């Protein structure tokens, strides 16, 4: 220390002199940004911006909320972050993590059953109670050796107390909305919120424990997603809130799981009664809710749209995807759904369903069951959700490129000239599709058509390709102006927004649909003389329609719900206590912070 | 001309020109070219003129390489018996990076450069005599398992994949793993820490057929999938020191889960 003292003090009085006459005897700040870009030269921009901190003097280490984002974010359990926690504190000597009851605490936060909230009028037959966070699913479902035997583990949120909790944690999104529309941050108009309900029967959840494939077992998650925020500032409304990715992983709040059949109907309507009933009652109520310290009253519509075909047609009270009546928006015939491609209106409503059904089971015209069906177009049960006239647009185009890739084992075999073959030449056609394709876009083949197929499948180049097997002259464009079309066509309903992403496919498509309907109806009768697929029916005909009732059909999907199920096994496997009744309510409470948005941006803020 | 705290890097660059030109002239014909050490020990002196020996002995720290940085192997350390993946560990990398302001932990290829150092392949060693039948070189990593073995059509259908380390470079690599306690054993045992004895080792090598270690990543129960680790542990290093032999190393707890380094992993019935 003396020694280098002496060694430098020519540099010493040299450096004293010149920086005290030149920036008045600031010595300080100036050897700072002396020795900062002196050590910035040799690319030493870790310890050059680490002094710059600890000079500024800022944040050692971080605050709760961050560590339990990371834990969450990153799927850690409590043994591996503790692990974590106590090597980091050794090692540093500071505490940049926290310990886990610190996150203990801030995940009583941003859990449902927290806040204080209140409506007016009070929900019938719901509780007043705001401290109820999860609940037993079945609602105190007798189960004795006299009851009909019920079985099924399922965890719950009530109803309200998720949405308060959704709502005071995009609380600082909405007032920053606000700020953005040039609005007053102590606004208290009555925000009007839409959200959108996806329930969708994940399969097959189990994994082996010990030694036996021997049982699959099944589930079902119901969710919601804070859709859009609209207050109604004078005599207008504005958009104070909007989801950026509306069917994405992450914004898909849980609300109820259970381990049960979607189609052990029983089951499935027991648990989710009283869900129906909490979802009845908020719909002629206002939540008040303090949000950063001035109250404001919520009001909200709900719409169920993340509902894959199979369960609209299950909980609407219509007759299997296979019937004759196959649009669950127009009441129509298969036959005359191919005689009358595109012209049709919606006209399937849910009061609508509900006063079929009673007149099935009355029967007041007193006539037989084949003019009876007529009568209730395919009605014969009691509708049990309220869901809304919509198509989704995931199981949408699944289900067109499986008929186009049907087609094109179709044209291959050239089934007009010599129709009617049998059962060997059928999977001959589709051997030779497949190696074609594999061979010439290693596209290899698969049996469960998912989505990043039916992507590559359904490409120009893709029918220029399987243009090169048929030994027509005239298939090839029949099959070149076909997929032109499909084309012109998908982003209409694929699109978040087709107003404003594509008005120009959005005015043409009517046009683009009706030619498509000819081309299928003249070059192709040999397959659409008689059946023509559902889907086929409602992209073509309820689109044009479906837009101007809601905007889009690709943010009212199910693609959120569907993606979440991967976070469940993972849950399921390393976050749970294999308790059978905790082992739940862990997953569900772990996939509600995981859902959550006050984390989600502390998890993008390196963007930020 | 005015202030610093926002005056910009190149602002503050032409306030200082000169200032920075007699350092640079000064410490390049001083120190025999440096301008680190320099500027180092000018900063904490005109820091500690005001007594603040909490930064100098924290700044002396970050630059002695201790404290709020976690050195790659330790950040290696983390994500090896965390479990973590190379995305989520930069998830939480990159996170708290942006929150913090710091760099606590280190990006990932600061750890797949500590990571060649611990893997066999990387040390210089040398036999003598030289192994019958074994190759020289010393940077031989994870070696295909089958070891050449005849997989045509016309010999022995073989189709179980299997991987290894060559017996040696392992060997040698669980030894410079061990380096420092080894030498804190030979100074236990009041030893002269700069010896070169003949150490003798003891290993226990140990291969144990494990079953079903196969899954269900699909919707099938796929089928039952055995596999077979080959594994050594170094059981003990003595020395012949003086008249007899001393315990350098001896292993604390011998059948641990943490101490018994995997050799060769083959995916077959035992
Ligand atoms: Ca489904
Ligand atoms: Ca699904
Ligand atoms: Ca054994
Ligand atoms: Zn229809």
């Amino acid at each position: 220390r003396r020694a280098q003292k002496h060694r430098l003090r020519e540099l010493k009085i040299q450096v004293k002199e010149f920086a005290d006459k030149e920036e008045g005897g600031d010595v300080k700040a100036v050897c700072l940004t002396l020795f900062l870009l002196a050590l910035r030269a040799r690319n030493e921009h870790r310890q050059a911006d680490e002094l710059e901190a600890i000079m500024q003097g800022r944040g050692s280490g971080l605050q709760p909320a961050v560590c339990l984002a990371i834990r969450v974010n990153t799927f850690l359990s409590c043994s591996q972050y503790h692990k974590m926690y106590r090597t980091v504190k050794a090692i540093t000597g500071r505490q940049i993590f926290q310990p886990l009851h610190a996150l203990r605490n801030a995940e009583k936060v941003l859990l449902p059953g927290y806040h204080p909230f209140e409506w007016q009028p009070p929900l019938k037959n719901v509780s007043s109670r705001t401290d109820v966070g999860i609940i037993d699913g079945l609602s105190g479902l007798a189960s004795s050796v006299d009851e009909y035997p019920v079985d099924t583990i399922a965890k719950r949120f009530r109803y309200d107390s998720a949405l308060v909790s959704a709502l005071m944690d995009m609380e600082e999104d909405i007032l920053e909305g606000m700020r953005s529309q040039d609005l007053d941050d102590y606004l208290n108009g009555p925000f009007t919120v839409v959200v959108k309900e996806s329930c969708d029967g994940m399969g097959d959840v189990s994994e082996k424990h010990g030694s036996g494939p021997a049982v699959p077992e099944k589930a079902v998650r119901f969710s919601f997603t804070v859709m859009r925020i609209t207050i109604e500032h004078g005599s207008q409304n504005v958009k104070v809130f909007e989801e950026p990715k509306p069917n994405s992983e992450l914004c898909c709040k849980p609300l109820c799981l259970m381990l049960a059949d979607e189609s052990d109907h029983e089951t499935l309507t027991a648990i989710l009664s009283p869900l129906i009933a909490e979802r009845e009652a908020m719909k002629s109520s206002e939540l008040t809710l303090e949000m950063g310290g001035i109250p404001r009253t919520f009001k909200f519509i709900f719409r169920g749209t993340g509902y894959d075909e199979k369960l609209v047609r299950e909980v609407e009270g219509l007759e299997a995807s296979g019937s004759v009546y196959i649009c669950t928006l127009c009441d129509t015939t298969r036959l005359e759904a191919s005689q009358n491609l595109v012209f049709h209106s919606i006209t399937r409503s849910h009061a609508e369903n509900l006063q079929r059904y009673e007149v099935w089971r009355s029967n007041p015209y007193h006539e037989s069951v084949e003019e009876l069906r007529d009568r209730v177009k395919g009605v014969s049960a009691k509708p049990f959700i309220e869901t809304v006239p919509s198509i989704d647009a995931l199981h949408c185009d699944i289900g067109n490129a499986a008929e186009f890739y049907k087609i094109f084992q179709l044209e291959i075999g050239e089934v007009y000239k010599h129709p009617n073959a049998s059962k060997e030449e059928r999977k001959r056609w589709q051997a030779t599709l497949d190696k074609h394709l594999r061979k010439r876009m290693n596209l290899k083949p698969i049996m469960r058509m998912n989505g990043n197929f039916a992507r590559k499948l359904m490409t120009q180049e893709t029918v220029d390709a399987v243009c090169e097997l048929i030994p027509s002259e005239e298939r090839h464009e029949a099959l070149r102006e076909l997929m032109d079309l499909y084309l012109k066509m998908k982003p209409v309903w694929r699109s978040s927004c087709p107003a404003k992403e594509c008005p120009e496919s959005l005015c043409q498509y009517s046009f683009n649909s009706q030619r498509f309907a000819e081309l299928l109806s003249t070059k192709f009768k040999y397959r659409y003389e008689g059946k023509i697929t559902n889907y086929f029916h409602k992209t073509l005909a309820h689109v044009p329609e479906i837009i101007e009732r809601d905007g889009s059909i690709g943010a009212w999907a199910s693609e959120g719900n569907q993606s979440g199920n991967k976070l469940f096994r993972r849950f399921r496997k390393m976050n749970a206590r294999q308790s059978k009744c905790y082992e739940m309510e862990d997953v569900l409470k772990h996939h509600w912070l995981y859902t959550s948005k006050y984390l989600q941006k502390f998890m993008n803020a390196h963007n930020a | 001309r005015q202030h610093l705290l926002s005056l910009t890097r190149r602002a503050q660059k032409h306030r200082l020109r000169e200032l920075k030109i007699q350092v640079k002239e000064f410490a390049d014909k001083e120190e025999g070219g440096d301008v680190k050490a320099v500027c180092l020990t000018l900063f904490l002196l005109a820091l500690r003129a005001r007594n603040e020996h909490r930064q100098a002995d924290e700044l002396e720290a970050i630059m002695q390489g201790r404290g709020s940085g976690l050195q790659p192997a330790v950040c290696l350390a983390i994500r090896v018996n965390t479990f973590l993946s190379c995305s989520q560990y930069h998830k939480m990398y990159r996170t708290v990076k942006a929150i913090t302001g710091r760099q606590i932990f280190q990006p990932l290829h600061a750890l797949r450069n500590a990571e060649k150092v611990l893997l066999p392949g990387y040390h210089p060693f040398e036999w003598q005599p030289p192994l019958k039948n074994v190759s020289s070189r010393t940077d031989v990593g994870i070696i295909d398992g089958l070891s050449g073995l005849a997989s045509s059509v016309d010999e022995y259908p073989v189709d179980t994949i299997a991987k290894r380390f060559r017996y040696d470079s392992a060997l040698v690599s669980a030894l410079m793993d061990m380096e420092e306690d080894i030498l804190e054993g030979m100074r236990s045992q009041d030893l002269d820490d700069y010896l070169n004895g003949p150490f003798t080792v003891v290993v226990k090598e140990s291969c144990d057929g494990m079953g079903d270690v196969s899954e269900k990543h699909g919707s099938g129960p796929a089928v039952p999938e055995k596999a077979v680790r080959f594994s050594f542990t170094v059981m003990r290093i003595t020395i012949e020191h003086g008249s007899q032999n001393v315990k350098v190393f001896e292993e604390p707890k011998p059948n641990s889960e943490l101490c018994c380094k995997p050799l060769c992993l083959m995916l077959a019935d035992e």
